[PDB]
């Protein structure tokens, strides 16, 4: 089911 | 389709490698740069169709490798010498001079938004990442965390900020967050296919679109949340027509090769379709291509080296 996110990088980056 | 515009000859009895179009500088005007191994120069419109030599730069002891264009900077041009791997780097500017940016065992480099250069060196453990900044002088070097895989080629998110891409030998995929210096991910691509040069990466809805070249061109759909890797457009020759990827360039949704042909060969990425052929003028191979960095117009040189330039519309 592969979730996508909108936010990867900021969410990464925090 | 492809309508050639204007040309240039470039009789300067070295090698033509590179050229590129740029804006210059007290106002924005288009010229032409162009790379022989020996000499770089900077060329304006004379009119319609003739370009005129304004500044030339010259180079003895190692040969210019590339032009390395760089984003939002008209006050100078930045070179790459080498006779294969890169050794320097050169900011050449104006009453022509120049100064050495980098030197060392460079493995890639990039022009990046705002007056950055990114640039990589080493190959494991002793890989350094590093972008500096320019005002125009050397102002500033952030080290990039390195994934210890020796990176191919650099490529810019285009629809983010602060996103940067690597290629790596080991057929990986890296992003760093050019803001903190972060390596945020590192994502395997299928073993092969394969590639190794990113010509152009986007970022929309959340996926990873990337252009790699081979099928001339490939387009890998890749989910940064989870890694994996969600499907690949093809971009083929036509029914009838030889040749394989040599080399190429991508301006934003456009994309150019050089085949083994000797033909070049463009492709429209949003739907796939081969919208044009160039044969090469004479019986002259395409030595190199680059999309015009101030215009619609498609740049093809010849060894010789004699530019053509083509209005793309």
């Amino acid at each position: 089911l592969g979730p996508i996110s909108l936010n990867w990088f900021e969410e990464l980056s925090s | 389709n492809l309508q050639l515009v204007s040309e240039l000859k470039n009789p300067s009895g070295s090698c033509s490698v590179d050229v590129s179009a740029m804006f210059w500088e007290g106002c924005k005007e288009p010229c032409i740069i162009t790379a022989c191994e020996d000499v770089v120069s900077l060329w304006k419109a004379l009119d319609a169709w003739q370009w005129e030599k304004l500044y030339t730069w010259h180079f003895a002891e190692v040969p210019v490798l590339q032009i390395v264009p760089v984003p939002d900077v008209y006050n100078l041009v930045c070179v790459a010498l080498g006779n294969l791997e890169i050794r320097e780097i050169r900011a050449l500017f104006c009453s022509e001079k120049q100064v050495l940016l980098k030197s060392g065992n460079i493995k890639a480099v990039l022009g990046l938004t705002k007056r950055r250069l990114v640039s990589s060196s080493g190959t494991l453990s002793d890989q350094q990442v590093e972008v500096m900044t320019f005002a125009g002088g050397g102002k500033e070097n952030q080290f990039l965390m390195p994934p210890e895989e020796t990176i191919l080629t650099f490529a810019e998110v285009q629809g983010m900020q602060e996103a940067l891409l690597g290629t790596t030998i080991m057929n990986n995929i890296v992003i760093w967050n050019l803001k903190t210096g972060q390596l945020l991910k590192k994502m395997h691509i299928d073993d092969s296919y394969q590639a190794s040069v990113c010509h152009k990466a986007y970022s929309e809805m959340g996926l990873l679109f990337i252009v790699l070249s081979h099928p001339v061109f490939q387009l890998i759909v890749i989910n940064p949340k989870t890694t994996l890797s969600v499907g690949v457009m093809l971009y083929c020759l036509p029914p009838g027509q030889a040749g394989r990827f040599l080399e190429g360039d991508v301006k934003d949704h456009c994309a150019a090769a050089i085949l083994t042909s000797g033909t070049i060969a463009i492709w429209d990425l949003l739907l796939g379709q081969c919208t044009a052929l160039l044969p090469p003028v004479s019986d002259q191979h395409w030595s190199f291509v680059k999309w015009s960095g101030t215009d619609s117009h498609l740049l093809a040189g010849q060894k010789d080296g004699n530019i053509f330039v083509y209005h793309y519309s």
